[PDB]
RNA sequence: UAGAUGUGCAUAGUUAAACCGAUCAUUAAAAUAAUGAAUAGUGUCUAAAGUUAGACCCGAAGCCUGGUGA
RNA sequence: UAUGAACUCUUAGAGAAAUUACUUAAUAAACGAAGUGAAUUGAAAUAUCUUAUUAACUUCAGGAAAAGAAAUCAAACGAGAUUCUAUGAUUAGUGUGAACGAAAAUAGAGCAGCCUAUUAAAAUAAGUAAAAUGGCUUUAAAGCUGUUUGAAUAUUGUGGG
């Protein structure tokens, strides 16, 4: 999709295809390139469509047409409700585009925004993800709200306080490209 | 009934029709070569 | 010499006896002067009784007890063919509890 | 080779939740604590009654 | 009437950051169209949606849902 | 050493069916009032058979799916 | 029991494979799972049905894969994960028909339990269970599912069957 740019950083949403291109007017020293982790589930073998949006557990379906008087079958399918919507997020301060479906939009509303749709450990909802989301995942982890979220739920449960981050190595990057 | 279909035919044209490259390089032509090969044929193209 | 052929039987019990009783030994085998809320394994810890489900504090979600019903009859079904019965702790499977509340309730 | 194919199986550890982490160090305790042994008193102590419900 | 009607959605739950005029005052907890929440009020960061976690943070319990005031104004 | 264990068929019939039973069913209550139905099975071999499988043998035009060729 | 040598192509790029140009460049079939999914045929025609969760195709994966330690079955007694074979069974049942067709249980092959999983995983699961509607499966249940909606907290009887 077309993203934004976010307010004061220099990472940018991540490509549907899961490269991170940086601006050339970003300083990077070639040899280096953003790698996402992959998605654990890996991509869905059927409807691809459903590989660059958040479908949820949505896909394609196929069944009969049956008729009234001689109950005929005859093949069709079943689509879900995709749709393209501008989604805030707290954590980039801007609006994600990307596909999504209407029965996503309710979850969203139902866990408290796209941030917190996209943090869920169950299961249940890695597998809802997707690659897409799978990748806006790993996009709000390097942001410094969620990065002092974590932080702060380390030692509340206690986890010792936790190696550079990715917007600093781009920060060094120029430092020592300028000189 | 038959005709001369071979007249004037040019083995330019076998390669690019039958030769080796025009099936390693294509997914239909993977199954060609997979279908030769599991009969044991010793001309895989061309 | 007694007290060597009792450490035998108890060594003769399948391993997966021996190995349950290890986590969650009873207090009629602990020590003489010990006490049940000391001595206490890592096991008993967790879970006092492994065969109830669990109610944890700090998520008030229930846990699933550490041996499925299934599980729990073939304990009792393999404790009851080697006299070790009384020694696991309390079970709706237990032969003595199913026959107790069908005398005491009925149908 | 082999050693870029292993940290990529384990470059996800980066994208996990505090509760997540959690967890995983829980178990490094748990595996380390190891499993209780039975004592000779306590065998003994098991034969008499494996003894009382088979002979009398 | 009937025994089955289209079943429709009331609302999300939300509560007010910023004292907005014809809807209610600050603090005040009500169902709202998903719409102007999902598209206005959340981005502006003018309230925020009322969770079963956020519940109990707060203390309150789903008793509080109260009403949009149309007739307030700041 | 001992114990248990492993398809099935028959041994009781009757009715739509159960209760019932050398009797049962219909008779809206029942009753020799009337009518129908009761006594060696089981296993194996040989052979001939019914059924389902290509099913005694040979023979279409055509239909569908995947590939090939300008 | 060790050991020297072991060319070219399939198989860097490109190309008209066994060439070019480089370099200590390198993995068929069948079998597996999911997705998609016919028709011939039978019903003495033919639409539901049957053929058939078949053939075939696509994707992904390993020496096997898949499945798996009960939100399972039973019936007032109890059994105790998965997989393979036989019986149960031309059965219950479904269908106007033609035909389709279980499970409990039994026997045998194997047998293994666990979460501290002998490889490193859960803070015990919410847009989930479930409902209406459109379909699949099917005996009307259970199970799968697009759309629109949408719960509860454990035998001190909470949830599924
Ligand atoms: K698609
Ligand atoms: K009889
Ligand atoms: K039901
Ligand atoms: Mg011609
Ligand atoms: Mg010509
Ligand atoms: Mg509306
Ligand atoms: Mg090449
Ligand atoms: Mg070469
Ligand atoms: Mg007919
Ligand atoms: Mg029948
Ligand atoms: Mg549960
Ligand atoms: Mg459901
Ligand atoms: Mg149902
Ligand atoms: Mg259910």
């Amino acid at each position: 999709y077309h993203q934004p740019r976010v307010p004061s950083s220099a990472i940018p949403i991540p490509n549907v295809s899961g490269r991170v291109p940086l601006p050339d007017s970003t300083p990077v020293p070639e040899d280096f390139k953003i790698e996402i982790p992959s998605y654990p589930y890996g991509p869905r073998r059927v409807y691809h469509q459903s590989n660059t949006g958040l479908y949820g557990s949505a896909l394609i379906r196929f069944g009969n047409n049956v008729s009234k008087r001689n109950e005929i079958k005859t093949r069709r399918k079943w689509r879900p409700n995709v749709q393209q919507k501008r989604l805030w997020s707290k954590s980039l301060g801007v609006f994600v585009r990307t596909r999504v479906t209407t029965r996503v939009l309710r979850t969203i509303d139902k866990v408290g925004g796209l941030d917190e749709y996209l943090l869920g450990h169950k299961a249940a909802r890695v597998k809802e993800l997707g690659p897409w989301g799978w990748m806006l995942r790993w996009r709000i982890m390097q942001t410094p709200e969620i990065r002092e979220r974590f932080a702060k739920e380390r030692e509340a449960l206690g986890l010792p306080p936790r190696e550079k981050s990715l917007e600093e190595q781009l920060r060094e990057f120029q430092v020592a490209g300028i000189q | 009934g038959p005709r001369p279909t071979m007249s004037g035919a040019t083995r330019l044209v076998q390669k690019r029709r039958h030769g080796f490259l025009s099936r390693v390089k294509t997914k239909n032509g993977q199954k060609t070569l997979k279908r030769r090969l599991a009969k044991g044929r010793l001309r895989l193209s061309a | 010499a007694t007290v060597k052929q009792h450490v035998q039987l108890a060594l003769s019990l399948p391993p997966r006896l021996r190995t349950f009783l290890a986590r969650y030994p009873p207090a009629s085998i602990l020590p003489a002067g010990a006490d049940p809320e000391t001595h206490k394994t890592p096991y008993q810890e967790e879970s006092p009784n492994p065969f109830m489900p669990t109610k944890h504090p700090i998520t008030g979600k229930w846990h699933n007890p550490k041996y499925s019903l299934r599980r729990q009859a073939e304990l009792v079904k393999l404790a009851q063919e080697h006299g070790v019965e009384e020694l696991l702790p309390f079970t709706r499977k237990l032969n003595e509890e199913k026959l107790r509340k069908r005398v005491e309730l009925g149908l | 080779e082999e050693q870029e194919k292993e940290a990529k199986k384990s470059a996800a550890k980066a994208m996990l939740t505090p509760v997540q982490e959690y967890n995983r160090k829980q178990r490094e305790l748990r595996r380390a604590r190891g499993q209780p042994a039975l004592t000779e008193e306590m065998l003994a102590k098991i034969g008499e009654v494996v003894a009382r419900n088979k002979l009398g | 009437a009937s025994h089955r009607m289209r079943l429709q959605d009331q609302g999300v739950v939300v509560r007010l950051l910023e004292d907005i005029p014809k809807f209610g005052r600050k603090h005040a907890i009500f169902r709202i169209e998903r719409g102007r929440m999902r598209n206005e009020w959340f981005p502006k960061n003018k309230a925020e949606y009322m969770t079963p976690a956020r519940f109990q943070e707060l203390g309150l319990t789903r008793d509080a849902i109260g009403e949009v005031d149309r007739s307030f104004v700041i």
